[PDB]
């Protein structure tokens, strides 16, 4: 009967036991938490330079389309969910498929006009008969129904390859190649880099979920035909359930600036430091090219964004992400990347200045401690006492200095003591302060006369 | 014969049904925000009986004789 | 005519036009020259840990067969010369395909024995056809004809990730991912590490230059076929033209030592410092499991590797590399690796000391003078000149001192004088050298009388 | 009726030959390092009449009726 045949496919496919949710699961480098400090003193500055372990966890179900896997994916084809899928490279199974019925939502499309089926589904076959939809869709409804673009934008302070290969997919390394992404620049500290992904969607293909895994395949195709094609719980099935075309680009941000909002500044012209030269990587758009634009400048990005705010309506737009759905349950498949990876962080400590004034009509005496953090021969981090030579000299007419500190100074202490002018108690304490933060400019200065004497302590 | 035939305004009427001896034609009609599809008589279409049957004020409205013909982007909002 | 057929296939594939032996090219990273210097003393020596960009250039015709594309790699399988070959998981064009020939040369395969004729060539289809073959050789001639392993030996020093990949495959950063390679420890030069690769080959199968190019296809494709499909001259066609059988294993070696012939070592070993624990990752074998084994220990990798230096005859052996060519003119298709990475180099500059002896019966005067390397406030380096406090001082009756240097002093500089009781020339010139390496010990001794002294250099 | 048959001394003859009327049996020798495979009456399937006529001093032999038997592995060097 050909009923029994189809429990039979049915039966085993939902035979399968597998983590739905853990069976993709991408693993980047495994490392130990090995740390490294290195510091170092530049005019104005004590700069520390710390690398550190980290790790990054990101979940996703919208994939990739490039070049390399555009002649494989399509609305309803029948992949493994196994290493390839994670690189980004699935396998089409070889077994013939059953009739595959497509919808694409472009505005216009009404009543059954949105719904394609192919009877034997390629990629060959399943393309021409998209844009044969699309291309009808542009001859008749275009010109009076506007496809505005859904704009979806991630974005990520670049530290490593293969942390950049966990957030936009492991796939990054060939696509994101042509970014030439600094990264000498960043173990030094010397300027920072953003990389931002653009996905621009005009219009998607679906696919709903068949009546049963068996309406998938041929009929014809038996339990037999997958388990001897690989097909089972180590790798299950997965079908391309949607399709999402349109216009996508990768952008590089070197910016030597040390600010903070940075990135929020960049979240922020997508609709402030106008630095960083630019450079972008389109995938997609008008054919007559541009695949790479560069550099900066400031808002020829924002030209080059807005330029494909909207679809021109002239080609059937380009594949740029898919979505995969478990052949068992139907369920979106989650790709899940972690990796290792070591954060360079750049701590710049302020030089500061001490002056001290003494301008009161007595003998005054200035006290100036502080502690330093340094190294030994050996490279081992030391915190030592300090104490400036002028302590305790008699001071003033119109007597002052300024003390200069490098950054890796801390917790200054003061001390001011002023003549009396009584045999029973000579000097007095006309001021002390300690835990002085290194601040840019510090003014103790002193006035007044011998029976009222003044002081101030002022951040500048 | 066959129209798009639905009970109710839907904005995406897919049901291609066999219209009956009564009906020799297919009216489509756009009435504010709301589509209908139905069977119709060629005798009934104008606009005094299409208002008041389907209680709508205003509307613009199409007719054919072919089948599945009367699709919603035979009228243009 | 179905011969005008042929020549239309066979015109199309010769009129591709590719660089031939440059269209496979795999590009790891591009890195600026961009250089780094950490220095640091400890006891006995002044480390100098010295970074520095490199590159790799690495061409290869044997790639590997892993799990992730066992299903995919056949004698005879036709696969797109494109991203997905320089990654290791290359893609079967789906089309029909010819009657594929294929030899399997185990010993005593005589006539025409050794031959199979595949008509409907799939993954599923030659392996089982290979299997049977190789199985009816087991029942017949295994237990009379002996087969040993021909090994395929390669191994590195570890450095980065895309380094081993160029050396190993793309596909390294997946199969050698159980070995967890101690990456924190190279860049502080604690310990060495080297990868290797052993292939031991117990028997290939094979296919031979079809007729013409026309005879892979079925009897029934077009040019159109294969231009619906991508086949052009960006991605043209390769065949598997051999697939070699075995075992195969990756094995690490983390080496405390700080020996040069450490890899002569290794090198040594696969027919001297026996440090080093072990970690071996089998692919292939007995079933029974054993996919990996740690630690050494010394030589139960020994046992390891002969386990398998003939073929055990229960089963056919797993597929562990292959080689494709081109289906323009039956050429090997040669991948090539290039990419830029980061070499760590230790050097450590051992201390030494230096010993004055001063024993003859007269006044003696030692001058000591030295070069010396370091750094300033800012980390830049600077070379300073040095001198003993001792310099110019009367010395001795059984006078002597010990001077201790760290390893970043270089250019010594001695002088010995003695009196010599004569008023008009008091004070001469008994020793002096310059330009002195300094040695672990070094010994200036003096004896004598005032009238004949004596000395002598001595490196001990 | 067919055999492996070779002009010469191979180490691994492929030719599969229909022999003609004067021959009735397959032949196969292994002679030192040498293999023979040709058509063969078997009147003459006999240690004397082998080594003279292929002139070989030392020699295995094996003589059969069965289209393509006369294969180098029935014989063990
Ligand atoms: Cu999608
Ligand atoms: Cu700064
Ligand atoms: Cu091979
Ligand atoms: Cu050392
Ligand atoms: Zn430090
Ligand atoms: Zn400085
Ligand atoms: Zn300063
Ligand atoms: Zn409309
Ligand atoms: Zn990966
Ligand atoms: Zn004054
Ligand atoms: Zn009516
Ligand atoms: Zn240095
Ligand atoms: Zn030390
Ligand atoms: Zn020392
Ligand atoms: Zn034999
Ligand atoms: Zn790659
Ligand atoms: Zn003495
Ligand atoms: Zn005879």
């Amino acid at each position: 009967n050909s009923e029994a045949a189809k429990k039979a496919l049915n039966d085993y496919i939902w035979g399968l036991q597998y983590d739905k949710l853990n069976i993709l699961t991408h693993q980047g480098e495994k490392l130990k938490n090995h740390s490294s400090r290195e510091a170092f003193h530049r005019p104005g500055e004590y700069v520390v330079i710390e690398k550190k372990k980290q790790s990054i966890s990101n979940a996703t179900s919208k994939l990739s389309v490039s070049s390399a896997n555009d002649d494989r994916i399509f609305p309803g084809a029948l992949l493994k969910a196994d290493q390839s899928l994670l690189e980004n490279l699935p396998t089409l199974i070889p077994v013939n498929r059953g009739k595959t019925t497509i919808s694409v939502n472009l505005p216009g499309l009404k009543n059954g006009e949105s719904n394609l089926t192919v009877e034997n589904p390629s990629n060959s076959t399943v393309r021409t008969a998209v844009n044969n939809l699309v291309e009808k869709w542009i001859q008749n409804y275009s010109k009076t129904h506007a496809v505005p673009a859904r704009m979806q934008y991630e974005s990520i302070s670049a530290q490593s390859m293969s942390q950049l290969q966990a957030k936009f997919g492991a796939d990054f390394s060939k696509v994101g190649a042509p970014l030439n992404v600094d990264f000498s620049s960043v173990h030094k500290g010397e300027k920072q880099v953003f990389i931002a992904n653009f996905r621009q969607v005009y219009y998607t293909a679906s696919v709903d979920s068949p009546n049963s895994p068996s309406a998938l395949f041929g009929s014809g195709i038996t339990p037999t035909d997958l388990i001897n094609r690989g097909v089972n719980s180590k790798t299950p099935p997965v079908y391309v359930s949607n399709v999402s075309y349109g216009r996508a680009m990768y952008v590089k941000f070197e910016t030597t600036s040390k600010s903070t909002k940075v990135q929020a500044a960049i979240d922020a012209v997508v609709k402030i430091l106008k630095n960083t030269k630019i450079c972008a990587v389109v995938l997609g758009g008008n054919p007559g090219e541009a695949s790479k634009v560069c550099t900066g400048n400031i808002d020829t990005l924002k030209d080059l964004i807005q330029k494909g705010s909207n679809f021109s309506a002239q080609s059937p737009a380009v594949p740029i992400s898919y979505t995969t759905s478990f052949v068992k349950d139907n369920s979106i498949a989650t790709i899940q990347n972690n990796t290792d990876y070591i954060e360079t962080k750049v701590t710049s400590y302020k030089d500061g200045a001490l002056t001290l004034n003494h301008d009161g009509a007595f003998v005054a005496r200035f006290y100036v401690y502080w502690e330093e953090l340094g190294h030994d021969a050996e490279g081992y981090e030391t915190i030592r006492s300090r104490s400036w030579s002028g302590n305790g000299y008699n001071r003033g007419a119109h007597y002052s200095t300024t003390l200069r500190f490098k950054g890796n100074v801390r917790n200054i202490r003061v001390k001011v003591l002023g003549a009396t002018g009584l045999a029973w108690e000579p000097w007095r304490l006309i001021y002390s302060k300690n835990d002085l933060p290194l601040v840019p400019q510090r003014n103790i200065s002193t006035w007044g006369t011998t029976l009222h004497p003044q002081f101030e302590d002022k951040v500048v | 014969l066959q129209c798009y035939n639905c009970p109710n305004p839907t904005a995406d009427c897919k049901t291609a049904v066999n219209c009956s001896s009564a009906f020799d034609a297919c009216l489509i009609t756009k009435a504010g925000l709301q589509v209908y599809n139905k069977c119709w008589k060629f005798e009934h279409c104008n606009f005094n009986d299409v208002t008041t049957r389907l209680r709508e004020n205003e509307l613009t409205y199409y007719c054919c004789k072919k089948d599945l013909c009367n699709f919603n982007e035979q009228l243009e909002n």
